[PDB]
């Protein structure tokens, strides 16, 4: 599959690897409001399975 | 007192710089918005 | 076998396997076996782990000391597949030992391994990966599609 995607014209899926900048730690420590905090907190935990 | 051309240039910069720097201190503090809202409604004399 | 490998590998990969070891005795179980090579920068998967537990852990105890570890290592880094490995795979994708890979084995693998495709889609790889124009995958079409970078 991966030689194909690279000669024809499958799509090619991402690397699992996280950049160390993102919007995830503007978010996670936001002093506006502690709700949008927990949140972040709820949605990474979900997203680590 | 009567002063030269770059002093004055430098004098605004200053007041404007310190200006810009207080605004920007006042639209993103986290109290901001509890403030500006209260401000309308209720009278009071200090930020608690 | 191993000497291959420079000394500061051997040497990270002794600090992995004590930092790993639980009890002191420089024995470590299998269940956190994945986490010990997965901690060291190269990535898994789980039919890769049980295969590498099988190989070694042949009394089925589930421990795991440093020579075999090593033994287990020293067969990571290699970027080129051993040849063996390479036909092993074709003998596995030609079913019925006639050294030609049928679209239909082809179905019969990708289906037992829980992957859906389309006939059109199967027939499309198959005749990318052909080049004598026969539309019919021999032992060298796969060695030299693995060995493409």
């Amino acid at each position: 599959k991966q030689f194909l995607s690279r000669r024809g014209k499958r799509t090619s899926p991402l690397d699992l690897k996280l950049g160390h900048n993102n919007w995830l730690r503007q978010v996670l420590f936001t002093p506006a409001t502690q709700a949008a905090r927990q949140a972040a907190c709820t949605i990474v935990e979900a997203l680590a399975t | 007192t009567p002063q030269t051309e770059k002093k004055l240039k430098e004098y605004s910069q200053k007041a404007v710089e310190i200006l810009r720097t207080q605004n920007h201190i006042l639209t993103n503090h986290p109290n901001s918005n509890i403030y500006n809202t209260l401000s309308g409604l209720v009278e009071f004399d200090g930020y608690y | 076998m191993a000497d291959q490998l420079t000394e500061e590998q051997i040497a990270e990969f002794k600090e992995a396997f004590s930092l790993f070891d639980k009890d002191g005795d420089g024995t470590i179980t299998t269940k956190e076996l994945g986490t010990v090579m997965r901690s060291l920068g190269q990535n898994p998967t789980e039919a890769e782990l049980q295969d590498m537990i099988n190989e070694v852990d042949a009394d089925g105890n589930g421990t795991i000391d440093f020579p075999e570890f090593l033994t287990m290592m020293a067969r990571k880094m290699k970027d080129t597949d051993s040849e063996e490995e390479i036909r092993e795979a074709f003998r596995v994708f030609d079913k019925d030992g006639n050294g030609y890979i049928s679209a239909a084995e082809l179905r019969h693998v990708m289906t037992n391994l829980g992957e859906k495709l389309t006939d059109e889609e199967v027939d499309e790889m198959i005749r990318e990966a052909d080049i004598d124009g026969d539309g019919q995958v021999n032992y060298e079409e796969f060695v030299q599609m693995m060995t493409a970078k």
